[PDB]
């Protein structure tokens, strides 16, 4: 049946309150024949991940999806049969009322933040009593179950496997970013917050003996790595050579191009939830950024993740792993974890993909929100 | 009258839809960002059904306010819990109604606490909101243990059998005894 989905999307700050809920909306609309309104407060951070969109457009249909502004003061509309708050963030008012005025009240849903700490799966799916009545319950996603699972589109994994296998396909793909890859050079990608930890690492890639091709999508990051260029301004296009190292800017890209990237990538460095996830689906060895927090709470996130992704590592390669990903999140001081990681990349390779495959194998989120809502009926 | 419910505690009632619910355990954890989250155990004061619930840190509750009685402990039977008044009168608890007392449980406790009582029937037991404990181990502040073995952070200045004093509510170091 084709049930109406609400999903309320608060941007806090950079770039993954949107870009999980429009992964999220986009598939819903594809894969399940649903209707779905996609709810947005800064319509300037939606279209900077979907070209395509109008940034003043209060609606537009996008891939299916009905995608409005998020306006203040608030329209009071009807509501949907399924209202998703994203993020824990705060439903209008006049919105509330209007799940309570239906024949069947809108299941109300809070999508929370991902994490792979133990405590998660605990809270996903229980119930939030409300004063008056709405069905509303707590959705987590998870690396473990009992979870809410992964955002994982249908065949993304049959995709990366081909695309993978196939040279051409890589080489074409750059070059509609006006990149060539030298022979034998490494790409890694770099998406990340201001990092203090970057210039140190920029330089043992400049003094390594493989060359190493860094490719930069427009940022936050880059006025660390064009104070390290020792260059004014980095700009769509530039390319610049130091040593073993090449950097070159790369415009913020579509959702799925940016997909295509990592899966260029011998090594992704990411930041945030979503482009995490989707390093990890490339299949490739990865580098987290993780959202920094008050009282040093993002490590025991960061620690988590890492007890849970070094299971099946060698006791060397995830002593490196853990402490290059420190480093990379509290200051410099990954001179020799870069070095272990750097000789053991083919074997982080292979995990890697295992992880991915592993992963792979559990339902995504968007058949168990589906499941859920069928369910709840 | 609402309340917060990050403020709820352990043995404290909330009322929901109509229905009153004591709160067994309560338990806070930090999302992302600045985001939180309080899983709670509850269970029907009138029915008694059980249930697992979740809530933001800032979501609002309506607390209900309970009758008390001044109650002490005495032992540990299997599997309840014992405590008396001042008249002698023998009141047996779950151990799923007093996990805000097992956090400092002691045997041969001295602690003057007070049964939470729904229409003359106890559900719970909560502590005074300062008690006085005696550190078993330990090493601005520093780690330590109590007797029963909970770990908590106490004053650096603190040694071996010292005497210190801890807030129930927060479950936290508050003095020491010079
Ligand atoms: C770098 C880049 C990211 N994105 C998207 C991927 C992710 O969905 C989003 C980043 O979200 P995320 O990875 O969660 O990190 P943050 O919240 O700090 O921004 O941006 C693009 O669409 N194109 C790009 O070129």
């Amino acid at each position: 049946h084709m049930a109406s989905w609400d999903i309320f999307c608060s941007v806090v700050d950079n770039y993954g309150d949107i870009g999980v809920t429009w992964r999220l909306a986009r598939q819903l609309a594809a894969e399940h024949g649903q209707a779905v309104r996609l709810w947005v407060d800064e319509p300037q951070a939606f279209a900077r991940i979907c070209p395509r969109a109008d940034p003043v457009a209060h609606v537009q249909c996008l891939d299916g999806v009905e995608v409005r502004a998020w306006g203040r003061p608030w329209a009071p509309v009807a509501a949907a049969d399924v209202v998703i708050e994203a993020f824990a963030c705060e439903l209008p008012e006049a919105h509330r009322q209007a799940m309570r005025e239906r024949k069947r009240p809108s299941l109300w849903l809070n999508l929370e933040y991902l994490s792979a700490e133990e405590w998660i799966g605990s809270c996903h799916a229980l119930p939030s009593l409300q004063a008056c009545g709405l069905s509303k319950y707590f959705f987590f996603p998870g690396f473990r179950e009992p979870s809410g699972g992964l955002l994982r589109e249908a065949g993304l994994l049959e995709r990366r496997r081909r695309f993978q296998a196939s040279v051409s396909a890589q080489d074409e793909f750059l070059a509609s970013l006006g990149v060539r890859r030298k022979v034998g050079e490494r790409l890694i990608s770099l998406f990340a917050y201001e990092n203090p930890a970057l210039p140190g690492w920029l330089e043992q890639l400049r003094d390594a003996r493989q060359p190493s091709l860094l490719l930069v999508p427009e940022g936050r990051v880059l006025a660390d790595v064009a104070d390290w260029l020792r260059v004014a301004t980095l700009a769509v296009g530039d390319v610049h050579v130091r040593d073993a190292l090449r950097v070159q800017v790369l415009p913020f890209m579509a959702q799925d191009d940016y997909d295509r990237l990592l899966w260029c990538c011998d090594l992704n460095a990411v930041r945030g939830e979503d482009s995490f996830v989707r390093a990890q689906w490339a299949g490739r060895p990865l580098l987290w950024h993780i959202y920094r927090q008050e009282e040093e709470t993002h490590l025991a996130k960061l620690e988590a993740f890492l007890e849970l992704y070094c299971a099946g590592l060698p006791a060397d390669l995830a002593e490196n792993l853990r402490t290059f990903w420190l480093a990379w999140n509290a200051g410099g001081g990954l001179a020799g974890a870069w070095e272990g990681l750097e000789r053991q990349l083919p074997e982080w390779r292979r995990e890697a993909q295992r992880w991915a495959d592993e992963q792979g194998m559990r339902p995504d989120l968007a058949a168990r929100l589906v499941q859920f809502y069928a369910d709840w009926l | 009258h609402m309340k917060t419910a990050q403020e709820f505690r352990a043995g404290q009632v909330a009322n929901i839809n109509g229905a009153p619910w004591v709160i067994q355990k309560a338990e806070f954890n930090k999302s992302g960002r600045n985001a939180a989250v309080v899983k709670m155990k509850l269970k029907n004061l009138l029915t008694g059904a059980g249930t697992e619930t979740v809530f933001k840190a800032d979501d609002k509750l309506e607390p209900i306010i309970l009758d008390r009685k001044e109650v002490t402990y005495s032992y540990f039977a299997d599997p309840l819990y014992v405590f008396m008044d001042s008249e002698f009168n023998q009141y047996e608890i779950e151990k799923d109604d007093l996990e805000g007392v097992l956090t400092f449980i002691e045997d041969g406790m001295t602690d003057i606490c007070e049964a939470v009582f729904y229409n003359d029937k106890v559900i719970s037991v909560e502590l005074p909101t300062t008690i006085v404990r005696q550190i078993a181990y330990t090493e601005v502040m520093k780690t330590a243990r109590l007797n029963n073995g909970a770990e908590l952070q106490v004053s650096a200045f603190c040694e071996i059998g010292d005497s210190i004093e801890i807030d129930t509510r927060t479950g936290e170091y508050k003095s020491r005894v010079k």
